[PDB]
RNA sequence: CACACAGAUUGAUCCGCAGAUAUCCGAAUGGGGCAACCCGCUAUAUUGAAGAUAUAGCACACCGAUAGGUGGGCAAACCCGCUGAACUGAAACAUCUAAGUAGGCGGAGGAGAAGAAAACAAAAGUGAUUCCGUAAGUAGUGGCGAGCGAACGCGGAUUAGCCC
RNA sequence: CUGUCUGAAUUCGGCGGGACCAUCCGCUAAGGCUAAAUACUCCUGAGAGACCGAUAGUGAACCAGUACCGUGAGGGAAAGGU
RNA sequence: GUUUAUCUGAGGCCUAACCUCGCUG
């Protein structure tokens, strides 16, 4: 669905409360974007559909060792 | 970021050196055309100075 | 004048057949609440074809 | 269940030695310019619950 | 049951346990379909050749490198996770309550969850989690309205601690 | 606990003691497993009731989720005794 | 009053993220 591939990460419910504490069912989404990464150990370009948050941890460690350890758990 | 460059950079330059980019120059530009590579676990890596 | 029920063995069948509820997933809740019950009746399916 | 205590009654009305309820007076609150010194020392000391209000302050407090 | 016909001290009938056979539909799994139907391919045999037959193998997803293994679905309650109302009460009503209730979805086991301190406590101390009685309708919270409501400490059931 | 953004040090370190600061006290996060005491009955074996006795007790003591009603989801009886 | 290394307010240009089209990259 509207997950991030690599991490998992599922949107959130929460109350959208007003001025007059009125509350209504909201839902917090994700920031999916559907970027192209480049491989440098392999020369090869992958389309995943990772959030602006872990594209932040890729821009960190490295794309290698993110999809490595995104490999555990099941893509989660 | 932090990147070691590999060839040169216009404005960069002077290759085998640890330089600071915004993250989106060296991730959309540099790596994919081998100009630099994101090393992090590289600083003690880099041997080739000795 | 003419009433509600004008019987067809066939728009019967694509209605309210075995087929029919098997093939959605809350169709397929109306056979187990029916086999829970006891109905010694399921679906018009049930009703005996001309032999 | 457990009969629960009104929380409106028992932050007011305390309950005296053996069988009365002590309360606070009303009126001095914000308009005690007008008010002659009398009235405002008289409304100053604290007050029992009067006996017709009596039965219905005890079964707020539980005390029936 | 009745007119009968048969079996059975060579030991029947019957009971307990362990086996064989087990048509068609149905997750239905060779394709399709209007459930209990229709129509096939490859190997063999039957006039074998047309019309047809008898047996075996023919769905999907994963992994196993390959002979092959695992799962599809159904079904009481308990439990877990994701979603989630309104009537009602406030003698009206919007904050609040009803209620994380009803309902919907997915998974596992005889239980499940939790569980071994980045914990309580207070100048004295206890030492994982779970459940029962008090603490207590107390502290507190609340258009401070309706209402909601702990914890510390104490007494018991059980007791177990370990691996990266 | 996080939907979005930002973003620390390694033991004279880090967190908590109900805003917050200083001193004392306690603990050592960002890895995992763990029986018992606890909840329930589609069932199973044994046994009870100051429980019902056929308009009662399960809708159903009897060819009952049956006969009948509706297109369908579904609703749903009466009927014991020589 | 200017210079050097940063922040910010606006425009122009470049392609290398992102979008679209034509032949099949």
């Amino acid at each position: 669905s509207r997950v991030c591939d690599l991490t998992g990460k599922r949107a959130m419910v929460g109350n959208n409360v007003s001025h007059a504490m009125n509350k209504t069912k909201r839902k917090f989404s994700v920031n999916l974007v559907k970027k192209r990464f480049y491989l440098p150990e392999e020369d090869r370009w992958i389309t995943l559909r990772v959030q602006r948050s872990t594209i932040k941890t890729i821009n960190k460690n490295g794309i290698t060792a993110v999809l490595k350890k995104a490999q555990s758990a099941g893509f989660i | 970021m932090e990147i070691i460059l590999k060839q040169d950079v216009q404005n960069l330059g002077f290759k085998d050196d640890v330089v600071s980019v915004k993250p989106g120059y060296g991730r959309n530009f540099l790596i994919p055309q081998g100009f630099a590579t994101l090393a992090t676990p590289s600083a003690k890596k880099v041997l080739a100075e000795n | 004048s003419k009433r509600t029920f004008q019987p067809s063995k066939r728009k019967r069948r694509n209605k309210h057949g075995f087929m029919d509820r098997m093939a959605s997933a809350n169709g397929r809740k109306v056979l187990a609440r029916r086999r829970a019950k006891g109905r010694h009746k399921l679906t018009v399916s049930s009703e005996p074809r001309h032999k | 269940p457990k009969m629960k205590t009104k929380s409106s009654a028992k932050k007011r009305f305390k309950v005296t030695g053996s069988g009365k309820i002590k309360r606070k007076h009303a009126f001095k609150s914000h308009i005690l310019t007008k008010k002659s010194k009398k009235r405002k020392l008289a409304l100053t000391h604290s007050a029992l619950v009067h006996k017709t209000d009596e039965k219905s302050i005890k079964q707020q407090l539980r005390i029936i």
